[PDB]
This record gives structure tokens, C-alpha cells and sequence, in this order.
């Protein structure tokens, strides 16, 4: 504030801190809002390089992330030159965005995946690419950017892109944008060489023509929209399992030295729509658009390509509801009420016909012989799970930057937001005001509900009703510009109104932060060498704080979670694993289970998932004086109430990149375990690490090693890139490719050596007895992406224990006060009939057209990851798919019209896994999409 | 019991790769099954964090003391600390003494916490031993007597008597950063002092009896007024009051004896005292 002003001016164009702290420390806690506050003034790009780069991974994670927080860009991922000649002339490349004039600066968007083939489908973006390229470009135009030739509309600026991309009269084909000779190529990328590794001598096949390599992309004046098709790539992983390494075609590199030393782009924008599997940019500055329910790999993308990270809203969600045959049951289960036998013969017969015997416990008893209870707890359960399927809160469509939602398509954001207890912002939620008001407990409702109560799980409906009601009288008293009254005119009348008045002052402040339009102002500041401000992800609902969006998104200090309300909902859903685990299996206690971390839910949830492992073992963290969690210990067993449960901990790559510190609890927790003084029967772990010690011949604590994750620079197990090219034999290669991937081990007492033990990551896996899974959230679920099943050791399990048993899979839920511990094939049933097989979510994603069809046959390839990892997809899901999109001749039609190459892929999809054996059906079926796997390969080829 | 209290089968803690780190050799008999576990979490974090030094860790429960015991013998041989706290047995203090005393002097420290007095002889801490002096509570009395001795004793060996107080409180604490900080001060001044092995606010108010800084009069006086160990008449408001000024540095060193021999002088003579530092050299804003 001093030195670089002068009403006084800036006299800088650019800041880089080297001192690797918070611009505003103290003893202690960083204060980031004062240190916004002066970098907003200052309004200049905020840089800064930790000093460690000049010259402990525990210490690189914990610093790094500071400085996030205050909105910091990383110019820097034996002599000093390329560290100094790296951060000085991305300074200066930075500052160049302010000192060069507005009709001047050339803007170079970069697309990737088009059009939408193999390879990896990347993150769960939301994205409607083209769109809000369009958006961007006119924005861009009447701002006074030089936009030259502005289509007239984003359907215009993909065919300008991508020639018949619909495949009507000739075969899609990408507007080459340059031809660059071999001679110029190897001139200007001196890294050339060092690819011919894998791709021999330029061009190569890849991005050929023959002689040149090919620039894809069209230029619109002084604004570039680039594609690239392919990265270089997935293509069959098991490629590069030995000898052989990773690195991009010619025909990638090519493409980036085209904006760096030809078309000489002042600024680079890329979206966030493949995330950590992205990872040649440059010195010139590197925008991402990412939604704002992805800080985790916001944060990969900072720290791996010098970005910053502008946040956009993941579309309106919506009530997944009710429809065809699910419709019917929910009128047959209506009444009843009034009806109040027969109908619950009927009831259970539409609840098979709905495949949801397998959800709700439906014996083959009559109706005649059953109690007043026994007939109110079938149709009771029968509802809850319909209700579970209607009230789910997902996204039905994509996105467009800049175009934020209504106020009516926010309602049902609105209500999930109402409908969770906040201690500081100090209110509660409706539905425990509405259930106060009658005398009950929310929770009570809520577990009841889940017994199949009927008294409660209508309760529940009637509540979720009146909340579902009141919220919608506050948006539409204030879209003309009454709560009270829906409240009353629901039936509660005694609901705290001194309480209600908090409530709606914080609701219809949120509303104002989903309907807010900054994501292109984000944009802008950006290009105009402004400073963006800094906020956090990622989950809207749980933390309305990470609206509004158009900020430059960051994950949170690993040392702040968890916090205790975290350790204790994480003390809940364990128990609930477990009470879940003994039924049905016991009722004995597991031995042994094997969960992933992943970051993305730690940073939203602070560290329920990372807390649930902790509590398995019977551990806590224990916060210092300042609060940060840099400690653990165990618990006695008296407070446990249960024996100590062994674990087998599967960290992803980005969890390791962001939270290796409490990878470092971990393992200290389960080496404490491991040694404490406590009959084996109480200690699990120790009745396996003294075991497996004697069987490998050294120590209990090295044998109580069961924290793992990828090498280092490494992410996945990269059966997700196997599952989207197609490219393995059998299960057995895909499980190999596993073990060889995912065995590094942790270790606390030598954190920087992370070596490989797969013989130890065979045999606590030997001793799994149940799978866990915590599920991120609605947009991100299961069918969404596909690095849950990228890390799912099921079938793994099974082919490694003596026994040859298949544990037990399951997946938490946390995402809405009611938490669920699911299983596996429950989940996956559940993202069946709210995503892929509900109308209101597929008609949704095809409104949007040729990206639309993409969202769909991703939806379908993850299922069959599923098929292939767990075999956790029922047959009648891959049956009801083939029958609404591909029985249908019409919907088959226009699916194949609106988008050749994502519809191709859904047909081998459905294709293989009949040919693998997870997809049963008549010949009738394959022989018809065998013939329209040839009527879209004639198209495209 | 075990199932009320966590207990260890572990006795020794090793580095896992020495490097090119110095090794700290420890020796502990104790009876505190959680003072077991806080030196060991203290040790291995110690460990697997600091570049320059590393710690092994032997401990035996006194009880523990028959092949154990020769272990120790040569344990002790090795050790440059030797650590003992509330050891009440009469064969097996007995034992103990026999073999710590051949290497009193090759040990660098040797600290002996309220034990059976034959045990308590054991102290050495440079130039101080149990000589120059002139549960829970009895730890507290061995605690507020050591300011009083310090003014009998020349600086160098007053210091000495300090930092003995200094690795008193600490333990007392018995957090994993309190025995942290117990293992590094202990190293640094008595065992490798050319290692370099080096939170404190600007300005505050500082008493050797209070192991946090104060930020304001209302939080240390609050704090002075709840002592057991001082008379009513100094909590009284009309009881003569006078301030201290000094460097922060010193306090952030530990070298503070001077310091804290004026301080109970002070208190003796029946004054309330108020020390303020400063970690700059504008002195008025703390007064």
C-alpha cells in the first residue's frame, strides 16, 4: 500500500511475491479478507513463487496452498536460469495485458475433444462449450475486442469449427486453421526431438495431411478458437505399463507453438472439462473456466499449468421426479389413505415390475396374511424410496457462461439450502422449525423414514412439501418487486417466526448470489491485467459462499480440516457402515475395509470422509491453539464402543497433491493402532499387521502399512482410460493394471520416499471384507465421471482372497441432511433412474443438442466401468437404455442426427457390454444396433 | 486398564534413515504410560520433519526393570539424555542409580522429575545438579521453588537452574510440541550447540510462571489474581506495583534467568510485577 502507489495511482503492473507466506500473516493465521481488500485496490495481477523453488512434500503442501487464498497465479510449477527466465517473462506477459491497447490484444481459445470420440470423457463440467464460446466472442465484440466475422450463432460457430459436424451430407470434418511445414515445426518447438520417442520423425500420422502438421481452429479477427482433438492420449493404457512412457503427439505440441510463436496469442482461455487427465501452455497467461463445484482440480490446474481458475454455475437443478412406471406406483401408493388389501398386492407387483425388490425388501407373501404394520412398512418403504428417487437434486442440462438462472429455476437450489442447519450463520433449518413445531425431531423422521414408517414418511413428504412451498413464496414475492402464509396454509401456524426471519433474510440473500452474472466480468478483469477476486469452492448448496461465481476458485488449507463437526457426522455415517455391514453379513463386525479419498469431497464436506477413516481405526485429529489439525491420537476402546477396523486407504493423485498431510495422519493413526497394547479380537489391525509381519518377516508397523495412493506426478489407476478406449481382454488386465498403478505406499516415517509395495498392498487387500466410497455430490455422482470406478477394488478383492468372496460395496451419502450409507448397486440404480433413463434428465441434456448426446453416451461408458470393476449394473439398466434410445427409432433418429460421433458411442457401449457378458438381451436387439453401428460409421468414415 | 487407557507395546523408537543428521540418544524410565506415548509422538515427529537432527528413543516402565534391564544398563551407556519422572521403588530406583552414576559425566543431561530423592541425586544440567538448592502438586512445589533459588546461584550457573526449570514446565505441559520443544532445547544447549537449532507476538506481557504470553493487562491479571502460590497481599489493589521492561529476545532464547530472579525478587518483597517486552526497539508502546 505504501510502495507501489502514489487520488494516488498504482505505479505497477504486475506483483510477484517470492515470499512464499500470505500477503497478510501475523502471529498467527493468515488474514486473507484484509490482504483482498489491498490486492482489489492495488487491482493488479497477484503472482507468487515459494522461495523452496529455489533451491519435505508435507512442507511444499501445506505452503503452497496459502497463497491460493489471497488469489495468487503460480508462475512456476541445477542453475537458476530457468526458474528466473520462467517467472520473469510470465510476469511480463501478464503485465503486457495491461500495456498493450484493447484492439490490439489476440484472445486464443482452445477446445478439447472435438468432436466427442474415444479417449478419456474427462470431469462432469456441465458445459455447453460452444455456447459460451459464442457468449464469450460477442462479449468479447462489445467490449472493444477485435472480433472480425462474428457468427450469427454458437450452431453457426461449431459448423464454422467443425464442418458438418452433424454428419448430414459430407463426414465431419475440423476447419484447419494452419499448415505448418517439419522445417518450421522442429524450429520453433526445440522439445521436438524429445517426442520422437513414441512418434518417431514429424508428422506422424497424428494431425496429418502428410507433409505439415495440422493447426485446427478458425480466426475471428483478433480472437482465435482453437481445437485439439486429441492430447496423445488414452488409447489403451496398458501401452505404457512397462518400458514405454506418456508424452503428446507432435500434432499436440504443434498446436501450442502456433499460439506462442505464430499466431502469438497475448492470452490463452481453456475450460475445465478434463481436468487432472490434461496434464508446452508457455509464458503466456493461462485462463480456465471451471465450475465452481470443482475446486480440487482447479487447484491441479493452478499448480500444473499456471492458471487461473474463473468459476462458472453448474446448470439450475431440478427434482429428479417421477415418470412412467415409477409415476403409476406413486398414484397406486396415493391411495391407499382413502382405500384404507388389495392394493398392496398391486402395490408390490408395480414395485417389481419398477425393479425395486431389490431396493426395498419385498417378500413373496400376500397382502391377506400380513399385520396392519406389515402392509403400512412395505407400502411405507416402498414411497421412501420413490421419494428418494423424486426429491433427488440434480442438474437436467448444461450451461452457458454468462447466463445465469431465474429466479424460478432457483427454487429448487433455494430449498436444499433451507434445508440444512447452520450454527454461525447462526440459523436452522425449515424443516427442523416445521418438525419443532409439531413436537419432533428431524432426524427422528429421518431415521424412522428409513425404517419404512408410514406415519413418518409421509411426515417427511408433508414437510418437505411445506418447505418445498414456503421457499417458493419468498422467490415469487420477490420476482414482482407471504412465507408466513404458505406456512399456515400447509398446516404449521406455531412455527418460531423469530426464527423464520433469519431463515428468509439469508435465503433470498443466496438468491441474489445464483442469479448474479459476473462470470464474464471475471473474464475481462482477467484480460484486462486486472485482479480477480479469490473465493472458494465448490458445493453451492452446503456453502453458498462459493456463490456468486465469475471468481478465481480455490481449494481450502489442508491443516483447517477436519473440523469437529466433521469427525463427528463421520462418527454417524461409520456407524452406519457398519450396522449395515453386520446385517446381511453377520452379524459380525468387518474385519477390513477398503475406502478411497478423494479431495474434492474433503474440501467440501472439511474432511467427513478423511474423518470416517480416522474413527474406523478409532482415532482423532487434535487441533493446536491456532486450530490446526497437525496431530492425531488414538482413542481408548471404552469411547469406541467396538473393535478397531483395519483399513485399506486408496488415495487418489489429487488427494495426495492436496492433503498428503493428512495422508500423514492416517498412517500414524494406523501405526498407533497396530502397536496398541489390546487383545486382538479388539484390534483388527493388529490381528492383521502382526500376521502379515510374520508371514514378510519384519516389523508390526511396517506390516500396518495400508495407506496408498499413484507415484508421484502420477493420477489413476488408469482403468478408466482402458474402460474408454476399449482397449483389455479380460478383468484380470484391468485389475493387474491396478495393482501396478495404486501400490505406492505412504510413510510417515519417511514421507518423501513413497516407494511401491505391492505385496503389501495385495495383502491387506486379501483381508477386505466391504468397499466404501463417499459420493461428492448430484452433479458429480457416480454415472457423472469416471474416477470412482477408476479406484474401485470390488472384483479386485474378489480375485485376490483365498476365499474368492466379493466384499461388500458401499457409497455415503452427505450431500442433504438425510444421510444415507447406500450400496454399490443401490447408488448405481439410483443414477440410473434419476439421470440416464429419466426423461426430464436426458430431454434436458438434448435441448441443448449436438453436446447433448455426449452428456448421455458418458453417462452409459461410466455404467459400464461399473459393469467391469464391481459388475454392480443391473441387467435391466443396459435394457431400459437400448429400449428408450435405440428401440425408439424415433429418438434413435434424432440421437444419430443431432451427433454421429456420441451416438456411435453409445451403440458399441451397449455393444460391449453384451460382448463382455454384463448385457443380456435378445438377438433382435444386437443385430439392430450392429446395422446402426454401420449406418453412423458410414457417416463419420 | 487397557481399555480405558491406550497403552503402547512399543518401547524404542528409531530413526528410519539417519542421513546426514546427527543422533540424539534417549533414554526414559517413567511410570506415566502417557508420558510414554507423548515422547514417542514427539520423537517420530521430530523425526520424519527435522534436516539436521534425529532422535533415538529406549524407554522402560520402572516396574519393566531381567533382560530389560541389561538393555538399559547399555542403553544408558549410549545416552546422551537420560530421563526419569515419579519413580517410587525401592530395589528399583536402587538399581537405576547404579546405572546412571558411572555415566553421569559422559551424559550430556541428565533429568530426574519428583522421584525417591536417591533417584532425584541423579540431576545434571550442566553446572546444576540437586545441590545449590539453597503428584501433581508436587511437581508444582518443585516448580515455584526453582525461582527462588536463582539468585544464590552466578549467571552462568543460574542459567543452568533455569533452563532445568524451563525443561520442568515443558514436561509439565506434556503436549506432543511441549516435549518437542523439551527434546530441542535439551539438544541445542547441552548436547550439539553448533547445530543451529534456533509463537511470540511483537509486544506482551511476560511471567516465568505462565508458559503462554499475555496481549493485554486484563488477561494476565486475571491470570495473577487465580496464582495459589502468592500471597493475598499481592493481588490486592493498593500492593506496590512495578514494572519490567525487556527484550523479547531473551525470553524467545530462554536465556532469561537475570530476569526471572528479579521477578521473584520483586514478588518476595511483596510486589505485584508487570513485564512487558518488545520484539522492537520502541519500548513506549508497551509501556
Amino acid at each position: 500500500n505504501e510502495y507501489f502507489w502514489d487520488e494516488p495511482l498504482p505505479i505497477v503492473d504486475a506483483v510477484v511475491s517470492l515470499t512464499g507466506f500470505a500477503l497478510v500473516g501475523g502471529p498467527a493465521r493468515q488474514d486473507h479478507p484484509r490482504a483482498i481488500e489491498s490486492l482489489k485496490k492495488l487491482n493488479r495481477p497477484y503472482m507468487c513463487a515459494l522461495p523452496l523453488v529455489f533451491q519435505h512434500p508435507i512442507q511444499v503442501a501445506l505452503q503452497i496452498a496459502i497463497p491460493e487464498l489471497d488469489g495468487a497465479i503460480e508462475p512456476i510449477i541445477i542453475a537458476l536460469q530457468d526458474r528466473l527466465e520462467a517467472i520473469a517473462q510470465r510476469a511480463m506477459k501478464w503485465a503486457n495485458l495491461r500495456k498493450k491497447p484493447k484492439l490490439d490484444k489476440k484472445v486464443a481459445i482452445t477446445v478439447f475433444s472435438f468432436p466427442p470420440d474415444k479417449g478419456n470423457v474427462g470431469t462432469a463440467a456441465y458445459l455447453d462449450v460452444f455456447g459460451s464460446i459464442y457468449e464469450v466472442m460477442k462479449g468479447l465484440q462489445g467490449n472493444g475486442y477485435d472480433v472480425q466475422d462474428l457468427p450469427g450463432s454458437a450452431k453457426e460457430l461449431m459448423e464454422a469449427v467443425i464442418h458438418d459436424a452433424q454428419a448430414q451430407y459430407n463426414s465431419p470434418e475440423l476447419n484447419i486453421a494452419h499448415r505448418m511445414s517439419v522445417e518450421q515445426y522442429e524450429r520453433l518447438t526445440p522439445y521436438s526431438v524429445r517426442l520422437e520417442e513414441n512418434w518417431g520423425k514429424p508428422p506422424g500420422h497424428l494431425n496429418s495431411d502428410g507433409q505439415n502438421l495440422l493447426i485446427y481452429g478458425k480466426e475471428f479477427g483478433n480472437v482465435f478458437i482453437g481445437v485439439q482433438p486429441t492430447f496423445g492420449y488414452e488409447g489403451d493404457p496398458m501401452r505404457l505399463l512397462f518400458s514405454r512412457s506418456a508424452s503428446p503427439h507432435h500434432g499436440f505440441a504443434a498446436y501450442y507453438t502456433y499460439l506462442n510463436h505464430i499466431w502469438k496469442a497475448d492470452a490463452v482461455l481453456h475450460f475445465g472439462t478434463h481436468g487432472s487427465l490434461e496434464f508446452l501452455i508457455g509464458t503466456i497467461p493461462n485462463l480456465y473456466y471451471y465450475a465452481a463445484n470443482n475446486p480440487s482440480e482447479a487447484t491441479i490446474a493452478k499448480r500444473r499449468g499456471y492458471a487461473s481458475t474463473i468459476s462458472y454455475l453448474t446448470p439450475p437443478a431440478e427434482n429428479a421426479g417421477l415418470y412412467k412406471g415409477l409415476q403409476e406406483l406413486n398414484e397406486l401408493i396415493g391411495s391407499y389413505q382413502t382405500l384404507k388389501i388389495q392394493i398392496v398386492n398391486t402395490i408390490m407387483d408395480q414395485a417389481r415390475i419398477c425393479n425395486l425388490d431389490q431396493d426395498v425388501n419385498l417378500p413373496d407373501i400376500n397382502a391377506e396374511e400380513m399385520d396392519q404394520g406389515q402392509r403400512d412398512t412395505i407400502v411405507g418403504s416402498v414411497y421412501r424410496k420413490l421419494m428418494e428417487i423424486e426429491s433427488r437434486l440434480l442438474p437436467c442440462g448444461l450451461h452457458v457462461i454468462g447466463q445465469p438462472p431465474s429466479a424460478e429455476e432457483a427454487i429448487a437450489t433455494l430449498v436444499n439450502i433451507a434445508s440444512l442447519d447452520r450454527e454461525d450463520e447462526g440459523i436452522w433449518a425449515l424443516p427442523t422449525l416445521i418438525a419443532e413445531s409439531i413436537g419432533r425431531n428431524m432426524e427422528e423422521i429421518y431415521r424412522n423414514s428409513d425404517k419404512g414408517i408410514l406415519a413418518d414418511v409421509e411426515l417427511l413428504q408433508d414437510i418437505t412439501l411445506a418447505t418445498r412451498a414456503a421457499v417458493a413464496a419468498l422467490v415469487q414475492e420477490q420476482i414482482n418487486a407471504p412465507w408466513v402464509k404458505s406456512l399456515c396454509d400447509s398446516g404449521y401456524p406455531n412455527v418460531n417466526e423469530e426464527k423464520l426471519k433469519p431463515l428468509f433474510e439469508y435465503l433470498e440473500f443466496c438468491l441474489e448470489q445464483v442469479c448474479a452474472d459476473n462470470e464474464f466480468g471475471g473474464l475481462l478483469q482477467a484480460l484486462e491485467g486486472e485482479y480477480v477476486l479469490p473465493g472458494p469452492g465448490g458445493d453451492p448448496i452446503r456453502n453458498p459462499n462459493v456463490l456468486p461465481t465469475g471468481k478465481n476458485i480455490h481449494a481450502l488449507d489442508p491443516q483447517s480440516i477436519p473440523t469437529l463437526a466433521a469427525v463427528q457426522s463421520a462418527k454417524v455415517v461409520v456407524d452406519r457402515l457398519l450396522e449395515r455391514q453386520r446385517a446381511e453379513n453377520g452379524g459380525n463386525y468387518p474385519e477390513t475395509i477398503a475406502s478411497v479419498l478423494w479431495g474434492t469431497d474433503n474440501i467440501k464436506t472439511y474432511g467427513e470422509s478423511l474423518a470416517q477413516i480416522m474413527w474406523m481405526v478409532g482415532a482423532k485429529p487434535v487441533p493446536d491453539a491456532l486450530g490446526r489439525v497437525n496431530k492425531i491420537e488414538l482413542v481408548p476402546l471404552e469411547e469406541l464402543g467396538r473393535p478397531r477396523i483395519d483399513v485399506v486407504v486408496n488415495c487418489s493423485g489429487v488427494f495426495r497433491d492436496l492433503f498428503i498431510n493428512q495422508m500423514n495422519l492416517l498412517d500414524q493413526a494406523v501405526k498407533l493402532a497396530a502397536e496398541a497394547d489390546e487383545p486382538l479380537e479388539m484390534n483388527f489391525v493388529r490381528k492383521h499387521a502382526l500376521e502379515q509381519a510374520e508371514e514378510m518377516g519384519i516389523g508390526v508397523r511396517e506390516a500396518a502399512t495400508r495407506i496408498f495412493s499413484n507415484a508421484s506426478g502420477s493420477y489413476s489407476s488408469n482403468v478408466n482410460l482402458a474402460v474408454e478406449n476399449s482397449s483389455w481382454e479380460d478383468e484380470s488386465e484391468l485389475q493387474e493394471m491396478y495393482l501396478k498403478r495404486k501400490s505406492f505406499a505412504f510413510n510417515s516415517d519417511n514421507p518423501g520416499m513413497m516407494d511401491q509395495n505391492r505385496d503389501m498392498f495385495e495383502r491387506a487387500l486379501k483381508t477386505a471384507d466391504a468397499t466404501f466410497q463417499n459420493l461428492d455430490s448430484s452433479e458429480i455422482s457416480l454415472t457423472d465421471v469416471s474416477h470412482y470406478f477408476d479406484s474401485d477394488p470390488t472384483k479386485l478383492i474378489s480375485t485376490l482372497r483365498d476365499d474368492g468372496k466379493a466384499p461388500a460395496a458401499y457409497i455415503a451419502d452427505t450431500t442433504t441432511a438425510n444421510a444415507q450409507v447406500r450400496t454399490l448397486s443401490e447408488t448405481v440404480r439410483l443414477d440410473a433412474r434419476t439421470k440416464l433413463l429419466n426423461p426430464k434428465w436426458y430431454e434436458g441434456m438434448l435441448s441443448h443438442g449436438y453436446e447433448g448426446v455426449r452428456e448421455l453416451s458418458k453417462r452409459l461408458v461410466n455404467t459400464m466401468g461399473w459393469s467391469a470393476t464391481a459388475g454392480a449394473v443391473d441387467n435391466w439398466v443396459y435394457e431400459d437404455a437400448n429400449s428408450t434410445f435405440i428401440k425408439d427409432e424415433e429418438m434413435c433418429k434424432r440421437l444419430m442426427d443431432l451427433n454421429p460421433n456420441s451416438f456411435r458411442r453409445m451403440v458399441s457401449t451397449l455393444l460391449e457390454v453384451n460382448g463382455r457378458g454384463y448385457w443380456e438381451t435378445s438377438d433382435e436387439n444386437l443385430e439392430r444396433l450392429q446395422e446402426l453401428y454401420q449406418e453412423v460409421e458410414d457417416r463419420i468414415e | 486398564h487397557m481399555f480405558t487407557n491406550v497403552k503402547s507395546t512399543i518401547r524404542r523408537v528409531d530413526p528410519e534413515a539417519l542421513n546426514g543428521r546427527q543422533l540424539l540418544k534417549v533414554v526414559y524410565v517413567v511410570l506415566e504410560s502417557q508420558y510414554q506415548s507423548a515422547l514417542s509422538a514427539a520423537v517420530r515427529n521430530i523425526n520424519r520433519t527435522n534436516s539436521s537432527l534425529a532422535i533415538q528413543l529406549t524407554g522402560y516402565l520402572i516396574e519393566e526393570l531381567p533382560e530389560n534391564y541389561a538393555n538399559f544398563k547399555h542403553d544408558v551407556s549410549e545416552a546422551n539424555l537420560f530421563i526419569a519422572s515419579l519413580i517410587f521403588i525401592e530395589d528399583l530406583a536402587d538399581k537405576v542409580v547404579e546405572a546412571v552414576t558411572p555415566y553421569r559425566d559422559n551424559l550430556d543431561a541428565a533429568i530426574v522429575f519428583p522421584s525417591m530423592p536417591q533417584v532425584m541425586r541423579l540431576n545434571k544440567m550442566g553446572s546444576f545438579s540437586m545441590a545449590q538448592l539453597g503428584f501433581q502438586d508436587a511437581m508444582l512445589k518443585l516448580l515455584r521453588t526453582l525461582p527462588t533459588v536463582l539468585k544464590y546461584l552466578p549467571v552462568e550457573k543460574a542459567q543452568d537452574a533455569r533452563n532445568f526449570m524451563l525443561s520442568f514446565q515443558y514436561w509439565l505441559g506434556g503436549s506432543q510440541e511441549n516435549l518437542e520443544n523439551f527434546l530441542l532445547m535439551l539438544t541445542d544447549k547441552y548436547v550439539y550447540p553448533d547445530l543451529g537449532l534456533d509463537v511470540y507476538p511483537d509486544m506482551g506481557i511476560w511471567h516465568p510462571l505462565s508458559m503462554q504470553m499475555f496481549e493485554n493487562v486484563k488477561d494476565y491479571l486475571e491470570w495473577y489474581n487465580q496464582r495459589p502460590d502468592i500471597s493475598e497481599d499481592l493481588k490486592d489493589p493498593l500492593a506496590p506495583c512495578i514494572g519490567l521492561i525487556m527484550q523479547r529476545t531473551h525470553l524467545v532464547t530462554g536465556d532469561d534467568a537475570h530476569y526471572v530472579g528479579m521477578v521473584q525478587e520483586l514478588e518476595a518483597m511483596g510486589a505485584r510485577v508487570i513485564c512487558v517486552f518488545s520484539g522492537g526497539l520502541d519500548f513506549s508502546k508497551p509501556v
